RNA sequence: CGGGGCGGACUGUCCCCAGUGCGCCCCGGGCGGGUCGCGCCG
RNA sequence: CUCAACCUAUUCUCAAACUUUAAAUGGGUAAGAAGCCCGGCUCGCUGGCGUGGAGCCGGGCGUGGAAUGCGAGUGCCUAG
RNA sequence: GACCCCAGAAAAGGUGUUGGUUGAUAUAGACAGCAGGACGGUGGCCAUGGAAGUCGGAAUCCGCUAAGGAGUGUGUAACA
RNA sequence: GAGCAGAAGGGCAAAAGCUCGCUUGAUCUUGAUUUUCAGUACGAAUACAGACCGUGAAAGCGGGGCCUCACGAUCCUUCU
RNA sequence: GUCUACGGCCAUACCACCCUGAACGCGCCCGAUCUCGUCUGAUCUCGGAAGCUAAGCAGGGUCGGGCCUGGUUAGUACUUGGAUGGGAGACCGCCUGGGAAUACCGGGUGCUGUAGGCUU
RNA sequence: GUCUCCGUAGUGUAGGGUAUCACGUUCGCCUAAUACGCGAAAGGUCCUCGGUUCGAAACCGGGCGGAAACACCA
């Protein structure tokens, strides 16, 4: 009956640590996502100063990697399984995409290791339709329209229905 | 008192109109500006360089000298009691063609024409233009009906 | 409501559209001024620019110059009329942007009665070529790439286009940086993998690796190869007598058309009368669904 | 220590309103502009008296304050508190500017005289137009002899000459009293807290099936 | 102020329910301007 | 239930250093013979081109190409 | 009171007089004068020390009626 | 509704803003012109022309800063 | 009747939502050996042709907003010139010419150039 | 009116990258007890608003207070 161009499926997963400085716990945490991903991963700097945080202007403070294709997919399912499949309704947006955060890095994949840290990590999984790509195009770009969005229900639905999962009231 | 700077009191002159701002379009770019043609000087605001003074804005000159992005301008400019001729530099983009020298270009042509024309044939036609003459003389119809009865109203206050 | 609109009445009163092919993303209007605009002590000298526009599944290729009512195109060559001689598959690639680039120049010279007198660079090599006037003969035909929005790095089609019709014997200004051969390390241009390149043998490497790794794969990539048996052992040699071909008969001959019929398949804007009826009608129905209660 | 209002009477100079060029300016006398019932509705108070300025001049913001008062006491004395609503339709915006003198016996003490003369900010008044409406009382259609007493009592808080106006309009709106009644019927207006919505046959019809439902 | 016959499109009366416009031809009434125009009157 | 903030549609009153819109009066230019139209020649400038542009050389066109009024142009010396 | 500049006056008033606007009453007898009536519940309720129609807060009704306001003012401590 | 060094005004959106890459046209020259104006100078600016370069695939753009301010004769000294 | 490439004017063209789209086309789409760029073949670059008009795109619709153009507002506001006009003034009237702008009420919703396709 | 300077622990004061000193206050010691003395702790919108800045007590514009110096020649 749905056309196969409106399947949703996995824009990418956007996964992000911040620590607070700058120095080795940054270094450390970049591996940390070097190793989930199999990728480099790219630090971010403070965009102002503030004093409460103790964060400086223009200081590296998080680290941060975008995960695609099956990667992507494979990485989900792990941080899923830590939830236990079990997402509130409030952690997805009104734009059509979820996220979820971990606390603790290590007990997914990685063994520690005593010079890596205890450092968690965050995702925030993009959900996407084919034709997506036509915002991002240089040439002729244009927006996607309105039944080619993805609602909050939409998004609920794809999660309720690929990984069985539970959207708890909450 | 008032200060000698070149672009004092231009902040309406050379401002853009209302939702005209942006990209230059570029046809203003492809006119073609021959050596004694007439053209009046804008002075557009967006760009910046070549621009007239403001003195010239809305003047009227002929144009001498064609450069790559300019052309040169004899424009009259009035000192005191004497009116010298300058001669100015201003880019494209601040001039446009004079439409009264095409006009006259016309009408020009359409006399030497019907001149041509009025010899092959025969007779006379006139070719000055005269002022709007007296109304002639004509009948008004009333066509069976009464013109309407005007009155001056009555006042009343209204707000 | 929590959030002041944005988009509100004001926001609409105040907004400036953009040009419309700015506005559908086709036009850089920056780049278009220096482009199109002659010197004003040039007069109306035409100023010539070749335009590449590689499409999804064509490349056209086009010769113009800008005239107050618009651009005048006096010579035009697509990849898809390629199929007229030798190349049927594989279009949209650089050894086709390379034959219809080609097709252009051998095409606009023949209009104006310049193909014995620049002859271009007849036997294809990836190397620098640059045409010079001849003396007492008229002038080479000079005229400027024009890239568009294209992302002007080593390699890519648009230059394709310029290789073909620099070496068909336009006079287009150029330097080898952004061909396939140049190498960005050493700041070397090799000349020889740009001539592999513009004969298809990059393609036709993929072709016999992809047979060697994954026989399905293979299929996959190169479905409409297999039609008519493109192989890559015979790529050079359609593309030397496609090269052969251009030059031979680069004119262009269209297809005549008259037998259809009027037949309209948009449907036409409603008269004010239909529209005040449509109102009058509904505004009826929800009266009398009312009186229904 | 305000001068006579006959020294700022006429408007003679531009509009000098509060602003980021003139800073320091004392707050108007007047702060409220509305007195009585404002919450009555359309229906409540049909009839409309103003009072209309035939002099072009300034009005001072102390005057404004004084008329007000005045005419609030009577309008409370002969209708209720609750059977009137006032609107005051001037607003000092124009600032009037003093160029202060010691008023001391000499001028040796740096009086300067009218060198570097302009002044600083005095107060405010309302510039007034000829056939410009100064106040409006809107009430029962009973209490039109006491909207008149009410108006001409503050008139002798101006300087100049004011005249009483009984308004064909209905109340505050600017709709016309003897069509306002069928308007409602038809729906062409849609009463809100004190004033009514024109509802203009355009639009979406989603609007016009809220109404009629 | 409108009449006849064929293509679209609209309405919450949808039993051939109701309504609107356009494309061709056949008519009906009124109005204005030119017409060797043609007569009569001044 | 009420009072706030916020939003929405309205409502009163304003601007020398605000403005979508926008006069009257006003400023410039043009209303021909130094013009128009035909041919031709020169160029080291321009150039796909017999191109473009400019200059030069001959020829033909007077219904003198709005009104009104008035004779104009030009130089030196120069007081107060 | 008495003529451009110009040489002196405002707000606010007048049952002086003249003109005008709007509204109202009147032979079912207006207006003004002179002469009678101007009641019962009810000295209506809450305020109280007396507040009875008249120092005040709210209400504003009934009957006889031709007509009487559960009150316009004088007055009384309140009455009268 | 940001930013473009600063006062304000104008201008600017695949810009003139932000980030990168390569650079030194902020270089060597003659005249013309604009602005103030006496139509003198300085300062500032505009359009060209001749070199030598930078950048870009190229068209082109650049002889300082997006524009409106940010500066100095004779005599003498100092350097090239 | 339409589309593609390049445009001119730059909303009658924009914005929001809905409906339809035959054939070419334009796209979405598949992939990363080569060219070239990425934290990520998402973008960019390159090589393709299984699928799809869902989206872009085109046409249409909405007592749609905006925009454009009329009427009204209104010969009103304002204004050139004139008077030994009025008025204590503030200001106002008249003569002589010119003459707006909201609110409110209608109509319209891209035209078009060059080159090349599709449409029995 | 003109011109200049200063607002920081309870007091008097120092000083564009997490606020100093002394007195004072609190707690514990020594003393029969207080004081002295000894050992520890706490205390500060840097007058207010706006701006520059990554960052303001600081720097700049204002506004509140306080302290100065002037106002002469007839
Ligand atoms: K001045
Ligand atoms: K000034
Ligand atoms: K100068
Ligand atoms: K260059
Ligand atoms: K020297
Ligand atoms: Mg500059
Ligand atoms: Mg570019
Ligand atoms: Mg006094
Ligand atoms: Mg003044
Ligand atoms: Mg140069
Ligand atoms: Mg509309
Ligand atoms: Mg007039």
């Amino acid at each position: 009956k749905e056309n196969p161009m409106r399947e949703l499926r996995i824009r990418k997963l956007c996964l992000n640590i911040c620590v607070g400085e700058s120095g080795d716990r940054l270094t450390r945490a970049a591996k940390v996502l070097e190793q989930l991903t199999g990728q480099t991963p790219v630090f971010s700097k403070a965009r102002y100063t503030v004093r409460s945080f103790g964060i400086r202007r223009n200081e590296k403070i998080a680290v941060h990697c975008t995960v695609r294709g099956a990667k992507a997919e494979e990485i989900l399912e792990k941080g899923l399984k830590v939830r236990e499949y079990e997402l509130r309704k409030n952690n997805f947006s009104d734009t059509g995409n979820f996220g979820f955060g971990i606390q603790e890095h290590i007990d997914l994949g990685i063994k520690y290791d005593p010079s890596i840290g205890i450092y968690g990590l965050d995702f925030y999984v993009v959900l996407g339709r084919p034709g997506f790509s036509i915002a991002d195009k240089k040439r002729r770009t244009g927006c996607i329209g309105a039944k080619h969005r993805i609602s909050k229900e939409e998004a609920m639905r794809w999660f309720q229905q690929k990984y069985d999962g539970i959207i708890l009231p909450g | 008192t008032n200060t000698k700077g070149k672009r004092r009191g231009t902040r309406y002159m050379f401002s853009r109109p209302f939702r005209k701002h942006g990209v230059v379009p570029l046809a203003t770019y492809m006119r073609i500006y021959k050596k004694g043609d007439i053209v009046d000087i804008k002075g557009m605001g967006t760009v910046q360089k070549g621009m007239p003074h403001k003195c010239y804005h809305g003047k009227t000159g002929r144009v001498y000298n064609v450069t790559q992005h300019a052309v040169g301008i004899v424009v009259n400019k009035q000192v005191k009691g004497k009116i010298l001729a300058k001669r100015i530099n201003v880019r494209i983009e601040h001039i446009k063609h004079s439409k009264s020298r095409d006009s006259f270009l016309k009408r020009v042509k359409e006399n030497d024409q019907k001149k041509k024309e009025a010899k092959e044939k025969g007779t006379w036609v006139q070719l000055k233009r005269q002022p709007a003459p007296p109304r002639e003389a004509h009948f008004v119809r009333t066509n069976g009906k009464e013109p309407e009865l005007l009155e001056p109203i009555p006042y009343e206050f209204m707000a | 409501g929590f959030v002041k609109v944005v988009k509100n009445k004001a926001y609409f009163k105040r907004y400036q559209v953009k040009f419309r092919r700015r506005r559908e993303g086709k036009t850089d209007y920056y780049a278009r001024k220096r482009l199109v605009i002659q010197d004003k002590n040039k007069y109306n000298t035409p100023k010539y620019r070749m335009i590449v526009r590689v499409t999804n599944r064509d490349i056209i290729c086009q010769i113009a110059y800008a005239r107050i009512e618009g651009d005048m195109i006096v010579c035009a060559a697509y990849a898809h009329e390629l199929p007229k001689y030798g190349v049927k598959v594989g279009l949209t690639n650089y050894a086709a942007a390379y034959c219809t680039g080609l097709l252009l120049a051998r095409r606009l010279l023949n209009r104006f009665g310049m193909d014995k007198i620049y002859e271009g660079q007849v036997e294809v090599t990836g190397d620098e070529y640059n045409v010079e006037s001849i003396d007492g003969q008229p002038g080479a035909f000079t005229c400027y790439l024009d890239a568009g929005l294209a992302r002007t790095t080593t390699g890519n089609k648009v230059f394709g286009a310029l290789k073909g019709a620099v070496d068909g014997g336009l006079s287009i200004p150029h330097s080898t940086k952004r061909f396939p051969g140049y190498d960005s390390e050493s700041k070397e241009f090799n000349a020889e993998v740009h001539r592999k390149h513009i004969m298809g043998q990059n393609v036709a490497d993929y072709m016999r690796y992809l047979m060697e790794e994954d026989e399905d794969a293979y299929k996959k990539q190169f479905s409409q190869y297999i039609k008519n048996s493109v192989t890559p052992d015979m790529m050079e040699e359609m593309y030397k007598k496609a090269h052969a071909a251009i030059r031979e008969n680069p004119v262009y001959e269209k297809k005549p058309k008259k037998e259809v019929k009027k037949k309209r398949w948009n449907r036409p804007k409603m008269s004010l009368a239909q529209k005040k009826d449509r109102v009058a009608q509904k505004k009826a129905s929800f009266l009398r669904a009312q009186e229904r209660a | 220590g305000r001068r006579p209002a006959r020294c700022y009477r006429y408007c003679k100079n531009k509009p000098y309103p509060k602003s980021r060029f003139c800073r320091g300016v004392p707050d108007a006398k007047i702060r409220i502009f509305d007195l009585g019932r404002k919450k009555a509705k359309v229906d409540e108070f049909p009839l409309g008296g103003h009072m209309v300025s035939d002099e072009y001049e300034q009005l001072s913001s102390e005057a404004l304050e004084a008329a007000r008062i005045c005419a609030n006491k009577y309008m409370v004395k002969s209708c209720g508190r609750d059977g009137f609503h006032m609107r005051v339709r001037l607003h000092p915006f124009h600032v009037i500017r003093i160029n202060k003198m010691l008023s001391c016996a000499g001028a040796d003490r740096l009086q300067t005289g009218m060198r570097g003369a302009f002044g600083k900010p005095q107060g405010t008044v309302a510039r007034v137009h000829i056939g410009q409406v100064i106040m409006s009382i809107r009430t029962k259609l009973q209490n039109e002899e006491h909207v008149i007493e009410a108006l001409r009592r503050a008139k002798f808080k101006f300087p100049g000459r004011q005249k009483i106006h009984i308004s064909k309009k209905w109340g505050f709106t600017k709709f016309n009293a003897d069509e306002f009644e069928d308007m409602v019927a038809k729906k062409c207006l849609i009463p809100d807290g004190c004033g009514v919505k024109y509802v203009p046959s355009h639009g979406p019809l989603d609007k016009w099936r809220v109404l009629h439902s």
